[PDB]
Formats: C-alpha cells, structure tokens, sequence
C-alpha cells in the first residue's frame, strides 16, 4: 500500500475512505451517499449546482430503477458529463479522463487509446463509455453495486506504468481534474506515444516544487547517457527537476522550470544554486549506475 | 529556426526531393508578398511601445484584480515584468511575421512559457487577454491606410492574426 | 539554417531588442535576390539529372582508376556508379536547396556538418566530388544573379571539401 | 585554505555599461533557444573559439557535442568537458605556468582579464591543492560566471568594446595566445630566417 | 554601431565563417537602401534650423509650463531655452547620422544609451523629446523610402523614450 | 567596428556637425561602387582555400626551413595552425573589403597580432610574405574580366590590397 | 603526451596526489615494455632506407596514377616523389619515436594532430599513407612484443587515417 | 611535461632524425635502474609526511624569525601555506624522480614560484633551506639498507639530489 508517501501524495483521504456499495434494500442515506461519490468521482470533484444535478437518474437509483453501475453510466453519458469533460478536449484527454472517472485508473499504453479513439470515432462516445463500463476491468473492481474509486494500490493485473501515471492525471483532494496546470490538455500523450514515465511530482500544499511541468521540447532526458564523463570524475549522477525560477530575471531566467543531470560531488552547490535562483526542487531520481 | 522557404526546403530534402513547380510558384508568391510583409514588421515595430501601453492600460482596466494589492500585477516589479512579457511576446510575434514562419515564435518564446506562468503563479488568461489587446492594436496599426502604397494585406494580417492566436493560446 | 531573415532574426533576439531598419535591409536584400534564386533553382531542377551524369562522367574521365579499380569506394561497378551518381545528385539537389532558401544554411545542415567523417572511412577522394562540382559550375548554363549566387554555392562545398 | 584575499582592479565589467546591442555585443548563444542542429553546430563551434580559440578535429570532443546535443548537459556542463578535455590540458595547462594558467581560466570562463598578479597568485594554488577540475568546478561555480553566463549560454569576453571606440581591448586569443615564451624558449623558438 | 554591413560581418564572424551569399544580400539591401537615406538626411540637414525651431517651439507649446516655472531643467530663461535647442539639434543631427549609416547604431550609441539615467538625473522629461520627435515626424516633408526609413529612426528613439 | 558610412558618421559626432554636400556625394559615389565589392568579396570567398594553399606551398617553397624538422611550420598541428592562420587574416581582409573601413580587421585580427607571434616564436616576416603571396593571388581572383560584367575595379583592387599589405605590416 | 609514465605524473598531478602504488605499477609495466620498444625501434631504424622506400613503391603500385598525372599532390615529377618519400620517412621516424617513448603521444603531437588538415589542404589522400603504413606493417620483420607494440602503433596510424 | 624518454624523442624530433644507437642504450640503461627508480619515489611517497614535517621543525628551529609574529610562518593560514609548499615541492620532486626528467618539477612547480614569493613577501632562500632539509632527510630515506634488495643507488640518490637542488635553486 501506501502508508509514508500517502498524505504527501493525495492518496491519505482515500486510504481510509471505503468503497461506496449499494447494498440490497437499502435505506436513502445509502442512496444519497451513493449519489454523492457518483458526483464527485465520476465529474471529477467538480462543483455541482443544482440546477446540473440529473434529478431524474438521482431519482431512479433512489427508486432501485437502476443499479449503481447504471447510474455511473447514466452520469457518464449526460449531457453534464460531455461539457465538462467531452467538447472542450482532445479525445486523447478524453480517455484519459474517462480512465480515472470510471476505471479509478491510468491508462497503461497506446493500445488503449487505439481502441478507445477508434471506438469513439466508428460508434460515438455513448459505446465508448459503455466499453469503459462493460469492460472485465469494471466488473471485477466495482461490479454493479460500487462506485468507482481510485485503484492507487498495486493489483493483480497492474503495470507499475499506471502508477507513475495516475499522479499525472491526480492533483490531490482539494483538486478537482478540470482545474490542473495542464487545463484542457492531455497528460499522457508523450508518455502513452513514447512508452514513457514521468517523475512523480506530488499535489500541491505538501510539495512546494509541486508545478514543475516539462515544457514542450528541450527537456533534460531522464538518464545520463555518457555517464560520468562530462563532469570529470564523479560517483553517482541525479536528474533534478526545479520550478519557480525567477531571482535573475529574464534574460537570464527563460524557462522557470528546469531539469539538470548533476553529480553527487555538486548536489550541495546544485542545492544552494537552486535557494539562490528562488527554486523548489520537485524531484532528484538517479541518473546513472 | 525556419523561415518561409527554409520549412519547405525542410519537407523536401525529408521527401529527397528538388522543389516542384508548383512549390516555386508558391515562394515566388511570398515573395511578391514581401514588401508588405516588411511593411507590417515596421509598422508593429514602429509602435511598439503604444501597443504595449495602450493594451496594458485596457486590460487592468477590464481586470483591476491585477493591479489591486494582492494581484499579480501589483507591486513595480511584477508590474514591470508583466509589461516586459508584453512587449517579448509581441517581438517575438514581429520575428514570426518577418521570417514567414511561426517556428521562432514557438521554439524560443512560447516553449515552456505556460508552464513558466503556472509555476510563477502569473494568471495565464489574463496574459492571454493582453496579447488578445495588442492583436487588435496591432493589427489596426497594419491595415492603416494612410501614408503607405494602398493594396491588400489581408493575407498578411491573417498570419500576423494567427502569429498572436499562437501566443495566446499558449499562455493561457 | 543560414539564411537572410533567420541570421536578422537571430542577431535581433540575442540583442534582446526589436527588429530595426537594419534588418528590414536585409529583407530587402532577400527579396532583390529570391526571383533569380527561384529561377535558379528550377533551371537546375529541369537540367539535373542530365547535369548528375554529366559531372559523374567528368570525374570518370578525370579519374580514370575510379572505373577500373576494384573495392568498394570506386565506380568500376554499377553500384558504384550508382552510388557516385546519387552522391553528385545530392551535392545538385541541396544546392538547389541552398538557392531557394537564399544561403548555405541546406549545404550546412544537410550536406558540409559531417561530410569529412564520410569521406574518410568510406576512403572517397573529396578530389572526384570537387571536379563534380566543377563541372556543374561550368554547364549549369546560368546568368547573372542565378549564376553569381548559384556558383556561390558550389564554390562554398568546394572550399568546404577542399 | 582559504584563498588569499587580492584587491579588485576598475574595469568595465565592474560598472555599469548601460549597454545597447551592437555588432560588438557578444553574440548569446545558448540553448534555451531551441537550436537546430545547424544552430547547434554555431553554438559548439563558439564554444571550441572560446575555450580552445580554434578546435582542430584531432581536438573536437564528439561525445561531448552529442550529449549536448541530446540535452543529456548544460552548456555549462560542456564548457566544463572542454576544460577537462585533454587539448585544453596539453595546450593551456602543460605549456604554461600555473599562474599563466589562472589567466587562460579567468579570461575565457569568467571572460574577463584577471585583476592582478595577485590575483593569479592566489588561484595558482587551487590546482596543486584542490585539483584541476577542482580549479574548473570553483570558477565555473562562482557567483561571476553564473551571473553572467548561467548554465545555457556559450561564455565570452565581457565588454570589450565600448560604444563610440574604433577599437576596444584585445581579444583574449589575441592578448593569450596558449603559450609564451616559456614554452617558446623550451621549443627553440624564435628561429632565425635566411 | 549597428548597421547592415557591420552586423552581417558580425554574424560571420561569430561563426568563424567567411561572407556567404547571405552577407552578400544583406550588403545589397542596404545598397537599395543608401541612396535614399543619403537624400533623406541632405534633406533632414537643409532643413535642420527650422525643424529644430519648429520642435523647440511645439514643446513650449503642448509644455507651457517649461517656459514658466523656474529651476535648472525648465527653458524659462535663455539657458534652458539654448539647452532645448541644443538638445533637440543633438536628436535631429543624429538621426541624419542613422539615415547615413542605414541603422540606429548612431541613436544607439550617441544619443539612446543611458538617456534614461540623463532624464531621470537632471529631471529632463521625456515626453518633451517625444514631442519634439513628432514634430520632426509631422514636418520633414519627406516620401517614398526616404520618409520610411527616417520615421523608423524618429520612431525608435520615441519607443526608447516611452 | 566601423563601415565605410560609419566612419564619416564618427568624425561628423566627434565634430559635432551633419554630414556636408560633398561628404554625402562621396557616399553617394561609395554606393556606386557597391556591386563591385561585393563581387570582388565573392570571388576571394570563393577561391579562398586556392589562395591559402597556393601562397602557403609557395612560402614553403621559398623558405623550406619552415617546413624541414625543427621548424616553425613543422609537424601536422604547426603546419595546419599556419595554415589556418592564413585563412583567418584572408577572412578578416574579406571582412574589412566587406565593410569598406579597416576597423574590423584592425580590432578584430591585426592588433596585438604582432604580440601574439613574438610570444609564440612565430616568424612574423614570414607570416608577412605568406600575407604578401595572398595578396597577389587575390587581387589576380578580382581582377579577371571572365563570367562577370566588364569594367574599371581599379579603387576597389588598391582598397583591398592596402587591407592586405596592412595586415603584412601588422604580423611583422 | 600519451606515454604511461607522462599520464601516470600527469593524472596524478591533475588531482593533486602524491604517486602511489598504481603509478607504480604502470612504471612496472613501462619497464616491461620498454626494452621491446627500443629493439623495436633499433631494428626500424636500421633498414629505414629500405622500409621507406618499400613503402613509397607500394603507394606507386597500388596507386600508379600518383606517378602520372600532373599535380603538385601528385609524384608525377621527381619533387612529388621526394616529398613522398619524406613524408614516409616522417610516419616510419614518429613510429620510431612511440616505440622509445611507450606510447602514441609522439604520433599524436608531431603527427597526428592536425593531420586531417593537412591531408585536405594540400589534397592527400590518406589511402596513401594508409598502404605505405601497411608495408612497413608487412615488412618490418619484428616479433614478440616489438611486433605487437610497434603494429599497435601502425594501426594506431591507419585508424586515424582511415 | 616530458619523461626520460620523451625528452630524447623531442630533441631528436626537432633535429629530425632517429635515436642513435648510443642513445638507445642509454634509455635500455636507464630502464635497466628502473626498479630502483620505482623504489625511491615509493621511499619518499612513504615517507613525505615525516620530511615535511621534520624539516619544517628545523627550519623554524633554526631561524626563529620566521615563527616570530609578524614572521612570514606567523599566523596559522601562512603557516599552513608554508607546510604546504613544502609538500607540494616534495611531491614535485618525487615526480621528476618518477618520470625520469625534471621538466614537470620546472614546468608545474618552479616556473614563477621566485616571482611569487617576491610578491608575497616569503623568504625564498628560508624555502631553500626548508627544501635542503627535504633532501637530507629524502636522501638518507631513499638509501636506507634495511628492508630492500641490496644494491647500488648511487644513480638515482644523485639524480634525486639535482632535482632537490634544482628546486632550492629556483627560489634561493
Ligand atoms: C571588379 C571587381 C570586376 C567587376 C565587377 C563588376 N560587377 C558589376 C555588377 C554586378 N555584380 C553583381 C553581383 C552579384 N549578383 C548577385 O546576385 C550576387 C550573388 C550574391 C553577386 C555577387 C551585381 C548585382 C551587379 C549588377 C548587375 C550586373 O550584372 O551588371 C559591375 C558593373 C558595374 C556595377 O557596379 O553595377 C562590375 C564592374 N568587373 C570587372 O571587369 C572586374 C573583373
Ligand atoms: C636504492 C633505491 C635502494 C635499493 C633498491 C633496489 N630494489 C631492487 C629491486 C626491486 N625492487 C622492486 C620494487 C617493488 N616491487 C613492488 O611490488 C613495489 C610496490 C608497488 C615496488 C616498489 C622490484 C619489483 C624489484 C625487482 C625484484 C627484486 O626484488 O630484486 C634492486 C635490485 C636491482 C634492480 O634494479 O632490480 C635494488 C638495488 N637497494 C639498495 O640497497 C638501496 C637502499
Ligand atoms: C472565494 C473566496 C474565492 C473564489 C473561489 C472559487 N473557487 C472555485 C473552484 C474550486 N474550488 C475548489 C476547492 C475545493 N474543492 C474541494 O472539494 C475542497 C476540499 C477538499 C476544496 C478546498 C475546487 C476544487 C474548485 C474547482 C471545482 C469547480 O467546480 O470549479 C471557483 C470557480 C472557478 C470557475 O468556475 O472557473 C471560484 C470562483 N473566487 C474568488 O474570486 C474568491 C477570492
Ligand atoms: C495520415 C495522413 C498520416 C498518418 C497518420 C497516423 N496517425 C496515427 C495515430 C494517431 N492519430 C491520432 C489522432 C487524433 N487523436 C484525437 O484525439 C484526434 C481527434 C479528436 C485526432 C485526429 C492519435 C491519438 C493516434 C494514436 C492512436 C492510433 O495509433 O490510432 C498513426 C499510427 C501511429 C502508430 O505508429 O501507431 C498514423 C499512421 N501517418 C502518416 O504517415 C500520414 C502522413
Ligand atoms: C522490498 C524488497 C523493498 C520495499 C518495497 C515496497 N514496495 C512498496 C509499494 C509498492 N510497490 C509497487 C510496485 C509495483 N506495482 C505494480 O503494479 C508492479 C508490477 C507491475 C510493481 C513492481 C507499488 C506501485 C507500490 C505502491 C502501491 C501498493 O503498494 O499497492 C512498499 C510500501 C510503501 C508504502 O507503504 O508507502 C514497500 C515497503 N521496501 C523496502 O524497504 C525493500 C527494500
Ligand atoms: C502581464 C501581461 C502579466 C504578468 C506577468 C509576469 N511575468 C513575470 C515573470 C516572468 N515572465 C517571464 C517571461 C518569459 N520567459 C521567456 O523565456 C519568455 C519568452 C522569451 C517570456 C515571455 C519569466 C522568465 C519570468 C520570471 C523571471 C522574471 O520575473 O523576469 C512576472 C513576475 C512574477 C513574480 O512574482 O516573480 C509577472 C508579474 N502578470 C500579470 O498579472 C499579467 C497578466
Ligand atoms: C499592408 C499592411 C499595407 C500596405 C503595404 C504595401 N507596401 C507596399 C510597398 C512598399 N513598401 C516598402 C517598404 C519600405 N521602404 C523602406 O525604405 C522601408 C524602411 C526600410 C520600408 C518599410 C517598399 C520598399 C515598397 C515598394 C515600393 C513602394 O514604395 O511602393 C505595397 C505595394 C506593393 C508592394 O508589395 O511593393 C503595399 C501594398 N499598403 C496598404 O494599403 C496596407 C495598409
Ligand atoms: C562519386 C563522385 C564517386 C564514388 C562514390 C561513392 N560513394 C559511396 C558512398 C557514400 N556516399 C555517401 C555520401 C552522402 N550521403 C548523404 O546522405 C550525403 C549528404 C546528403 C552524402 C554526400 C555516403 C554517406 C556513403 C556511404 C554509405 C552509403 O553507401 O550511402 C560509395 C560506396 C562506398 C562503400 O560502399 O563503402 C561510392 C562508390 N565512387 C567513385 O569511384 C566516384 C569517383
Ligand atoms: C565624470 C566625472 C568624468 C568622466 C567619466 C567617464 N568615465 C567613463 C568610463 C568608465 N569609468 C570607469 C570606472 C570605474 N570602473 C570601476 O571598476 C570603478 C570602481 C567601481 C570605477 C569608478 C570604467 C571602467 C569605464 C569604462 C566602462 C564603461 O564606461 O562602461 C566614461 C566613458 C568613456 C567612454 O569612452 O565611453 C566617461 C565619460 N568623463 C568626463 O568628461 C568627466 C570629467
Ligand atoms: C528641451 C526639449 C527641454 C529642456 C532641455 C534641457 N536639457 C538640459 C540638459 C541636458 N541635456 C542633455 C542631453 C544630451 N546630451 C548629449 O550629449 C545628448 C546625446 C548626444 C543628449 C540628448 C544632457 C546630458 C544634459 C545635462 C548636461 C548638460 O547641461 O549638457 C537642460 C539643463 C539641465 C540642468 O540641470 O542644467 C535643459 C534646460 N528644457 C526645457 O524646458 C525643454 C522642455
Ligand atoms: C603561417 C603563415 C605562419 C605560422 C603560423 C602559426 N601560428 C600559430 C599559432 C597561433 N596563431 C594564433 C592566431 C590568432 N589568434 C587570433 O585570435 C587571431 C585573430 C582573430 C589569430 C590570427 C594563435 C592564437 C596561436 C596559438 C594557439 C594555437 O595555435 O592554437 C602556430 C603554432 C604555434 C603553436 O604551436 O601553438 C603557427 C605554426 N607559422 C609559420 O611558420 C608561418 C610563417
Ligand atoms: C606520398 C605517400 C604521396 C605524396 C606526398 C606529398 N606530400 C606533400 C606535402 C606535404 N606532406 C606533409 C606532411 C607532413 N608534414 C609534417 O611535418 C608531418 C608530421 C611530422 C607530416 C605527416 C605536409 C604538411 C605537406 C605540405 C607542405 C610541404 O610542402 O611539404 C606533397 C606536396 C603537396 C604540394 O602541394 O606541394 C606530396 C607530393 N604524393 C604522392 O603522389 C604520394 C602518393
Ligand atoms: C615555507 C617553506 C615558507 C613560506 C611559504 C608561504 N607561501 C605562501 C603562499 C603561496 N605559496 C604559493 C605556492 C606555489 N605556487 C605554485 O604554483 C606552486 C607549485 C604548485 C607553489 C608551491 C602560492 C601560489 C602562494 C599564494 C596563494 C596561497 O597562499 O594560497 C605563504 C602565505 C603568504 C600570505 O598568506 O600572504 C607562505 C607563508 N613562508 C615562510 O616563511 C617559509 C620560508
């Protein structure tokens, strides 16, 4: 699990927070609780005013109409769910926020975009959401009778990939996935195209370099190849991830954000130059050996 | 960097290929379209510093939060970076529109520069109303009738349009 | 890529500072000079397959043993020669290149950074391209700008091979 | 031990310059620009000028100008691999005093002249004490070189020329060739002509 | 001193490459430039007593308050009003100098380089200097080339000033 | 550095006054020449490795002691920094032909240059008639009348071959 | 220069230490080697003549147009030809000179650098010295170490070369 | 920097010819002492701390002045410094004893050190004393019987001993 890093990541309140289940006869507070993590999971903790509430599908998961899975696809196809989440982004986007709505869970690699964007462009978003739905992957985790939830723990058909990526596409608690860094653009692009990882930056209030985001080109690469070379003699090398640059100025400051591959003799001077330039150090993950 | 020949020569040495002639009729388009290209350059150039201005004072006037105690553009400093960005983002958009291309604009101004803003807290959308501002200034600048050749611009001012469209929609 | 607007881009954006009259000169220079690179360049494009073989047969004759010798680096092959053949029509077409971009900027990025390197571990004479060159200066059949700029060009792989 | 205290000395680089760009504005190559790879190849060959002030290909570092390509170093970084390369060793290090060592250190690192004899003086030890690259890693930490040159910009001789002059002072591959007469004496130099 | 020819040498010369055909456009340009730039400042120069005047006076009129009020930087008595002049005749002498040169290298260094320490030491203020610019602007009676260049020059010391 | 308008530009500042009638004709005329500089400049560009070999191999000739064992010419790395020495006083005449003033050569390669040779034990009378050999090489580069329109280049050949003869006396 | 004993003082040297059992070793083997190298070196000195003037035949026969066409590259005439046979003697008398000293640093600071320059100003080919180096490769008649020493350093010339 | 080898190899590359065969036998003779060569710079490694420090007493034992305040050994920084060059010119010396040629003794170590201890103010011929204790004290080290191969070391204590007097020569 995670038990040290939880409360530096966002993953603390959904450690101790279990499963919302619609048990059999239920009484109405299991309804609005249902109702409730249905909205704030599946919308992504958005703010729901009222009059965007689906009076008419709150009303038949009350009734027993439908069942929780039912009404997570009611949710997902409503025209409240295509606004926030479908018109305004690139179908890229898209899947990756359809994966952390009803899946609780990054996507894994191009495969899925393949199917889902071919599904999306031959069938329409209603059987694209339906295959989120429909998938062995829901059954198996919710079923019919849970709301979604965010899968952070290792599982039995996991990749370590989606790990590292579900901190891409989750900003913390008080974060609501329509009011990241990144806005409207897709987070896993690079990373799904390139078969590639990202350092794990956490949510805000508990990591000062949390807006470290790399820019579009010229990024330091994440491993040092050449080795120790460059840098005379020296033992191990670190890729540092810096943010909020600013103390020189333009043009000495260009890019606010910035990694640099250092060696372990210069992570003390690399350290004061960074209190010196004004940064906070988002990650440091070894380079070479 | 690129400019307007240079990225079609690209293309074709990627093809392995001489430019056909339909690509050289097109450069020879260009560069009939020259003069009002150097045109517009020394127009946005010319007023620089009124673009700048001018769209800085509308925009704190259209969003005073900027300039309240508080705001991101409160305090001279912050203030002077902010109408520092200004005028580097309208240069950088000159240099697009001098070169015929948007590679320069994209590779050594808007290259990181959304990330920059979220990281130094500076309210991206606002920046991006303020480039918004200069466009329109900018462009009534270029299509000023008097005192130039009369002719039609309308294609330069359509990439002088997009050249901004480019900037501000990478800051927000 | 070397060429009029990037280099007074360039020079602007490391002075920080606006582009200035001086700049707008060399617009201006770009402009006087990109008709007759334009037509340049399609003269070139029309004559130059004709052009390739012809300069690939005066290196021939120049160098005689470049048919007769056997390995891997000569021509006394028809792979060989196929290879001479598409060597000359690169050194054409980037010139080509050179002439619509209006510099050595295509030269630099695609043929001149590394070409010693080539040269030397395929053991090729930088000699045979040289005469290539040579005789595509002497039948390119130009005029004035076109010629002026065009054998710029050639001349500029020539001192880079030599 | 700390190094021993020298005097400054007035010179342009310690005042204000209220600089305008120019001709003779050092040109900036850096990579935060997004260099093509013909850019990239300005910007290296600026790099062998001021550290080598020319770069044979027996004295090129092409493992070097990958990694600097690839993004793998800074320029900085790179500077610093030309400084510990084996040509700036034989050429400015073997053939040269200590202290004429100092200077061909702070003229084309901080790019600018040194203050004093002083000031050569204090820093001859550092080779002997810390190490070589214990003297390259001191001065291209220093708050001067990162100041002015930071990590992505090609370093260069700081304000020259002032603005009105015809000409300004000598360019440090002109005023510091690699050796002198030392060496020149060693190798048999001046020879008598006719 | 920023010009054509010199930045193009510059740009060759941080290379540590000859003049290409770049340089040679960028000298071509400034060769279409030249000859009216020389015409703009013969007519800049002939006309150089009265636009002078004529500035000092459009100051004094839109700056009543510069002719009035007393202290070291006001033109109330003659020693302000021969130090505008002379201040103005130093703006419009070195814009005949950047119309000669064919860049702003001669405003760089003569007259745009540290004029805000000037202003701001000896409380000159530069909307004065604007206005005087503007006047030059309204009333060179220059046209074609000549009055282009010319106004990219006024208007450059007026971006430096605002 | 400064051009051949810069110069008049810089004694007219020092003196304080516009530029006379008869200084403007003289740019005027200066312009009137510019075609044949600029060609003259492209054809020592385009012939520069010739002129360095030839005049090298020709010095060499007529002093083998630079070149026999022991000699300042001698081994690969001194014979390839000579040569390259040679190429970079060629470039920098080209570069003052260019601008049409000396500023650039003088600044940039020639002064300190004698300093530079007495501290390294290289033969500056010998760097001077290799200096002397390029020369003529170079002037018989822009003197032929072949594949170039015909005229009188007979100020812009002395201009250049006192930029020559300069940069002999400076290495000396 | 590249000898173990110069880069054992000099990499001691760089880091300010004083010599220690590793230095020692490489001195070790220094003296293991350092008698091969002198006979090495004796014995090509001794049929030097021979060695060079083999060599030079070699480049002529694998390379009869050296000997024929007209160039000042070329030994057509009795100048090229002399200036062949130096340049021999030059790579066989530096090869010498690495085997005394131990290492290839006599070829890389007499020879070595800058050769490629050399090689492309006055249009040598390096295949040339490539085949010369191979007979004295083939006919130097040394064994043991001096043969593995001293073919480490013609190959250490050829690799360069090609 | 040379070793015993590389500087016949420089005289005989600047004269142009082969090693005479004398020449070679007097490197085979040089590596036939070889092994004693390695000792001695493994004697004085193993036991520099000891010279340094025993010398240094001495000297201050017999010239007071010096540790006096106001004395140039006065203070703990200068008095470091002195400690320091003492090691630094031992393991200079161990270093031409090593390589075989004293050039990097001269090279790296004396070449300007006079000059500077004029600026300084350090009494170099006190540093020439320090460094004759050095060699006394090397010297007796190097031919100690105990523990080693007996043999003649006449060669090296005498080659050891110049580059102990080279070094108190170039600061007396
Ligand atoms: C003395 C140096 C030789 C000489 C020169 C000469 N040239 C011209 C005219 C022109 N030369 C050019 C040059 C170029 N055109 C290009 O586009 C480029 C490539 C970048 C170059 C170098 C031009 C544009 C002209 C004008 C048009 C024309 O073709 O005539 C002249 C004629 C007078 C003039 O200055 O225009 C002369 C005299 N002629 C000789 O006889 C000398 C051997
Ligand atoms: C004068 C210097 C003293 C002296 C020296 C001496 N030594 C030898 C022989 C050897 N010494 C060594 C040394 C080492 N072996 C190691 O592993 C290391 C550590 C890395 C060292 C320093 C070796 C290998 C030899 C050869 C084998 C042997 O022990 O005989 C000699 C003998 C002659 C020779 O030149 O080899 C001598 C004379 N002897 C004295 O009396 C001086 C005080
Ligand atoms: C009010 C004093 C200021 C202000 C506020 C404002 N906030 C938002 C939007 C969001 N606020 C939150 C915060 C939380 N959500 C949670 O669940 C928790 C506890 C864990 C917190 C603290 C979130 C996540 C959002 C985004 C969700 C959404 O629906 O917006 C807005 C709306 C912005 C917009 O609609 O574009 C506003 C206006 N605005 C002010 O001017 C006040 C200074
Ligand atoms: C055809 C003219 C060129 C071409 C195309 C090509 N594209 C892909 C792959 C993808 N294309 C997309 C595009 C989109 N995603 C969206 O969200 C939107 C609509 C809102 C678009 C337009 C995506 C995401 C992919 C990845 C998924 C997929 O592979 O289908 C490929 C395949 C790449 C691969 O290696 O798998 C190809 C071939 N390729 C060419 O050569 C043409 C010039
Ligand atoms: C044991 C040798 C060392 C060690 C291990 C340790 N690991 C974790 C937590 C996790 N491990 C993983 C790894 C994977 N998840 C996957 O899906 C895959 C296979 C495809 C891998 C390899 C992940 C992602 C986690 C976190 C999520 C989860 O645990 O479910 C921990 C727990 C840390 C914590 O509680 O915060 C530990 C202890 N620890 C040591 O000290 C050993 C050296
Ligand atoms: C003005 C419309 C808005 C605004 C601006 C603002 N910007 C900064 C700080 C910086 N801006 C930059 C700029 C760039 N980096 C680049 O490389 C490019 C392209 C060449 C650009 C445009 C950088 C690097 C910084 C940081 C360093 C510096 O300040 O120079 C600030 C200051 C932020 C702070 O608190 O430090 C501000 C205020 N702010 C607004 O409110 C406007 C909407
Ligand atoms: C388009 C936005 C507006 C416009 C442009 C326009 N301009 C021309 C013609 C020319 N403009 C120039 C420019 C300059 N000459 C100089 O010396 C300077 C300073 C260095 C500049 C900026 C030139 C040389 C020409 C050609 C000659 C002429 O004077 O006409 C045209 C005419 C067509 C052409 O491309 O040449 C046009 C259309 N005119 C408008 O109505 C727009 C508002
Ligand atoms: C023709 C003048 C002579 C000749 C030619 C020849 N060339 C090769 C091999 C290569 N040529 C190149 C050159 C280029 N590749 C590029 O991409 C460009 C820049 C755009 C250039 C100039 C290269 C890289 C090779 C080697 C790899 C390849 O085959 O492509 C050969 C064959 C050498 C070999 O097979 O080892 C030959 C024969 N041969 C003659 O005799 C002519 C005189
Ligand atoms: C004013 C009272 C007089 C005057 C001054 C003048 N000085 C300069 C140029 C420079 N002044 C310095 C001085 C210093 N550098 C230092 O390190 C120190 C201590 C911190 C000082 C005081 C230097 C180095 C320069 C050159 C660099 C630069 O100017 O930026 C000038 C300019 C000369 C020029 O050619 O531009 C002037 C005019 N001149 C007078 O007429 C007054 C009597
Ligand atoms: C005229 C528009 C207004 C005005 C003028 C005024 N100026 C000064 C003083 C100075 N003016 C300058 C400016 C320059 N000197 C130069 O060399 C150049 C560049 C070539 C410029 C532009 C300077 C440096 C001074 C101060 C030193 C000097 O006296 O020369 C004054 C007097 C200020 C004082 O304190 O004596 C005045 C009056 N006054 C008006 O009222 C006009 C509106
Ligand atoms: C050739 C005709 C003669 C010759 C040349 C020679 N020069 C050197 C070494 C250097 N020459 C320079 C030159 C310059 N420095 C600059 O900044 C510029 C102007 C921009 C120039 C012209 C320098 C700095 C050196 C030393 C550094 C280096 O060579 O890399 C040498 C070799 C000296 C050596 O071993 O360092 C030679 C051979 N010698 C002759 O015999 C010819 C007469
Ligand atoms: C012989 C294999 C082929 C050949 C030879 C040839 N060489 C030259 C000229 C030069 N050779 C060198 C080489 C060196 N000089 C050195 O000091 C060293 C390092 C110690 C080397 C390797 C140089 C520098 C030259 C040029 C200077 C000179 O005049 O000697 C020539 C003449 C070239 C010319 O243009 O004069 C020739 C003919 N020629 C053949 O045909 C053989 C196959
Ligand atoms: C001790 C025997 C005597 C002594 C010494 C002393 N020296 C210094 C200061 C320096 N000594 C050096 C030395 C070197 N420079 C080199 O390049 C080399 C070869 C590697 C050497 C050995 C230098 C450069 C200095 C100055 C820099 C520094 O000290 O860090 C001092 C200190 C002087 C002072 O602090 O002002 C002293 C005291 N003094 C005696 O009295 C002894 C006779």
């Amino acid at each position: 699990a995670i038990t040290t890093a939880a409360s530096r990541l966002g993953v603390a309140p959904y450690n101790e927070s279990r499963p919302v289940e619609l048990r059999p006869d239920f009484s109405l507070d299991d309804a609005k609780m249902v109702i409730r993590a249905v909205y704030r999971q599946v919308l992504g903790n958005d703010y729901i005013m009222d009059s965007e509430r689906l009076k008419g599908a709150e009303s038949l998961l009350t009734n027993g109409s439908i069942s929780v899975r039912e009404f997570v696809r009611t949710v997902a196809k409503s025209e409240l769910y295509k606004k926030k989440f479908l018109y305004n982004n690139f179908q890229t986007r898209v899947i990756e926020l359809n994966y952390k709505h009803l899946l609780g869970r990054a996507p894994f690699s191009e495969d899925e975009v393949i199917f889902h964007l071919d599904l999306y462009e031959n069938q329409g978003f209603d059987a694209d959401i339906d295959s989120y739905i429909d998938s062995v992957e829901y059954q198996e985790n919710f079923g019919e009778n849970i709301v979604p939830y965010y899968r952070f723990n290792n599982q039995v058909g996991d990749r370590t990939v989606g790990f590292t990526r579900m901190f891409r596409l989750y900003r913390g608690y008080a974060n609501s996935d329509r009011s990241q860094l990144e806005r409207s653009s897709s987070r896993l692009a690079t990373e799904l195209g390139q078969n590639t990882v990202s350092a794990i930056v956490g949510p805000s209030g508990s990591n000062a370099g949390w807006a470290y985001r790399p820019s579009r080109a010229g990024n330091t690469p994440a491993k040092a190849l050449g080795g120790t070379v460059p840098f005379g003699q020296a033992s191990k090398l670190f890729r540092v991830e810096i943010t909020a640059i600013s103390a020189p100025g333009y043009p000495k400051v260009r890019r606010s954000n910035k990694a640099v591959i250092v060696p372990f003799e210069q992570l003390n001077q690399t350290l004061q130059q960074i209190n010196r330039l004004g940064g906070k150090v988002a990650s440091i993950t070894p380079a070479s050996l | 960097m690129f400019d307007v020949f240079t990225r079609v020569v690209s293309q074709a040495d990627a093809r392995g290929e001489y430019l056909s002639g339909s690509q050289l009729d097109a450069l020879s388009a260009t560069v009939a379209e020259g003069n009002k290209r150097i045109d517009s350059v020394n127009r946005i150039t010319g007023n620089a510093s009124a673009i700048v201005s001018n769209a800085a004072r509308a925009l704190f006037a259209e969003q005073p939060q900027l300039i309240q105690p508080g705001g991101n553009a409160y305090t001279s400093r912050r203030m002077a970076a902010c109408l520092r960005d200004m005028e580097i983002i309208l240069r950088y958009v000159t240099y697009a529109t001098f070169t015929g291309d948007a590679s320069v604009l994209e590779d050594r101004c808007l290259n990181g520069l959304r990330e920059t803003y979220v990281a130094l807290g500076v309210p991206g959308a606002s920046v991006a109303a303020g480039v918004q501002k200069m466009k329109e200034a900018a462009l009534d600048i270029v299509n000023d009738p008097n005192g130039i050749t009369r002719g039609d611009c309308s294609a330069i001012v359509a990439e002088i349009a997009g050249y901004f469209d480019r900037a501000a929609a990478a800051v927000a | 890529m070397k060429t009029p607007l990037t280099e007074a881009v360039s020079t602007a954006d490391s002075q920080g500072r606006f582009l200035s009259s001086t700049e707008l000169q060399i617009a201006f220079g770009r402009l006087r000079q990109a008709n007759a690179g334009l037509q340049a360049a399609k003269a070139l494009t029309d004559n130059a397959q004709s052009l390739v073989n012809g300069a690939a047969q005066a290196v021939y004759n120049k160098f005689p043993y470049t048919t007769q010798t056997q390995g891997n680096n000569f021509a006394a092959d028809q792979r060989g020669k196929d290879k001479c053949a598409r060597d000359i029509g690169y050194y054409l077409r980037i010139v080509t290149y050179c002439l619509v971009a209006g510099g050595t900027g295509p030269l630099d990025e695609y043929l001149i950074a590394g070409i010693d390197e080539i040269n030397r571990t395929f053991d090729l004479s930088p000699s045979w391209y040289v005469e290539a060159l040579k005789y595509i200066k002497a039948n390119h059949g130009l005029s004035g700008d076109a010629r002026d700029e065009a054998n710029s060009y050639l001349d500029y792989a020539i001192n880079a091979l030599s | 031990l700390p190094l021993l205290n020298y005097a400054p000395k007035s010179q342009n680089v310690r005042v204000e310059g209220y600089e305008i760009g120019s001709e003779e504005k050092p040109v900036v190559f850096t990579t935060e620009n997004i260099l093509s790879s013909s850019d990239m190849d300005n910007l290296i060959e600026a790099a062998y000028r001021q550290i080598f002030f020319h770069a044979f290909k027996w004295d090129r570092e092409k493992v070097l100008e990958s990694q600097l390509r690839n993004g793998q170093i800074t320029v900085r970084d790179f500077v610093r691999g030309l400084l510990l390369s084996n040509t700036f060793r034989n050429s400015f290090y073997e053939k040269n005093s200590n202290y004429r060592f100092v200077e061909h250190c702070v003229q084309k690192i901080l790019g600018r002249d040194v203050y004093s004899e002083r000031e050569k003086i204090a820093w001859s030890i550092v080779v002997a004490t810390k190490g070589y690259q214990g003297l390259i890693d001191d001065l291209l930490n220093s708050d001067e070189y990162l100041n002015n040159f930071g990590y992505d910009t090609v370093p260069y001789q700081r304000r020259r020329n002032l603005p009105g002059r015809e000409a300004g002072e000598l360019p440090f591959n002109i005023k510091s060739p690699r050796y002198d007469a030392y060496h020149r004496r060693q190798l048999g130099f001046p020879q008598i002509v006719w």
